[PDB]
């Protein structure tokens, strides 16, 4: 990439975080689910003050609803902002059991500068390794039914979720131009490599919707 | 209604938490406790782990 290489060469002593999530959710519908192409997407950043701490709590939250399912991905840091810039969904609108695909990515540093987590003797890196939380939640809309490791919580409503498979990474943005980096976290649930492959070729047979935030 | 399929491993400081509730439903596979953080996102935690049981004690007081 043209923008990328210039950045990573001109910023070789720094570390910029880059979060990427690829998730596949097995979907089932209530008998009264009406097929819909509707897609809802959102990205929200929040800041909370901690009591005994001097460090503010920063959250970025990406949400998507399609196919009767609503997804929530929250990345929370103590003193460190990693904001989402992108959420994409791949979904089948029909009643049939299908897979819902979710991409979530954080802002690339070359587009708009995130914080150098290597500053002050890698203070930012220590905060991420020690404090960062990932909370993924998955629910069923208003459907009515008949009556190194990233530290991540996965919370799902099983009435509409038959399976979850995900790969998630939080890594040095420019790790391709480095032999090593102190920032390299990874997470799996189920077949993470599989979803990382599949999700690149679902536009052929799925509705696709996405939200990309204003760069700059 | 909701089940914990994956747990937060490390202990979060009590200050970062806010509210708490348990999950003992037949529908869910593993027992679990769900903490609500300040930023209003829920976190799955394993009750078979002292740091969680101690976090529950603090919230009660
Ligand atoms: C997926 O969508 C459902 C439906 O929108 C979300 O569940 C619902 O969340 C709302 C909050 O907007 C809940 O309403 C709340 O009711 C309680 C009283 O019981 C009250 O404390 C709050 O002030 C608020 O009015 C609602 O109970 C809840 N469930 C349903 C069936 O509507 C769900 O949060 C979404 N899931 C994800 C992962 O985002
Ligand atoms: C999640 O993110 C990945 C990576 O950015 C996305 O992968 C991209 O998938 C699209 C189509 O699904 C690929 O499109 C390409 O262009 C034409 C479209 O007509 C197609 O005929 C080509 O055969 C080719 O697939 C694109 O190459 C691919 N990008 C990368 C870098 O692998 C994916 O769309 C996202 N998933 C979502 C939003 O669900």
């Amino acid at each position: 990439s043209e923008e990328k290489a210039n950045f990573c060469s001109t910023h070789n002593d720094e570390v910029y975080a880059r979060f990427r999530l690829q998730m596949r959710v097995g979907v089932r519908h209530s008998p009264l689910y009406t097929p819909s192409n509707m897609c809802m997407l959102d990205i929200e950043d929040s800041v909370e003050d901690i009591e005994e701490s001097t460090e503010k709590e920063y959250a970025s939250t990406a949400t998507g609803e399609a196919a009767g399912v609503n997804v929530s991905v929250a990345l929370v840091g103590e003193g460190v902002s990693i904001p989402f810039s992108y959420i994409g969904l791949g979904f089948n609108p029909s009643l049939e059991d299908s897979y819902l695909y979710v991409n979530v990515s954080s802002r690339a540093p070359w587009v708009k500068q995130t914080s150098d987590l290597s500053a002050n003797g890698g203070w930012g890196i220590k905060q991420v390794l020690e404090k960062e939380l990932l909370a993924i939640q998955i629910g069923c809309d208003n459907q009515k039914f008949p009556e190194a490791d990233i530290d991540f919580s996965l919370l799902v409503d099983p009435r509409c979720v038959t399976s979850v498979d995900l790969h998630v990474e939080l890594r040095d943005a420019c790790i391709d131009y480095k032999q090593e980096s102190p920032l390299s976290l990874k997470g799996k649930y189920g077949d993470g490599e599989l979803v990382k492959k599949e999700i690149k070729d679902v536009g052929k047979n799925h509705n696709m919707c996405s939200l990309n935030l204003n760069p700059g | 209604v909701t089940c914990c399929y994956n747990f937060t491993n490390r202990k979060i400081s009590v200050q970062r938490l806010a509210s708490y509730r348990r999950i003992t439903s037949s529908k869910c596979p593993k027992e679990a406790v769900i903490f609500k953080t300040i930023v209003a996102k829920e976190i799955c935690a394993d009750p078979k782990q002292k740091w969680v049981q101690d976090s529950m004690d603090h919230l009660d007081k």
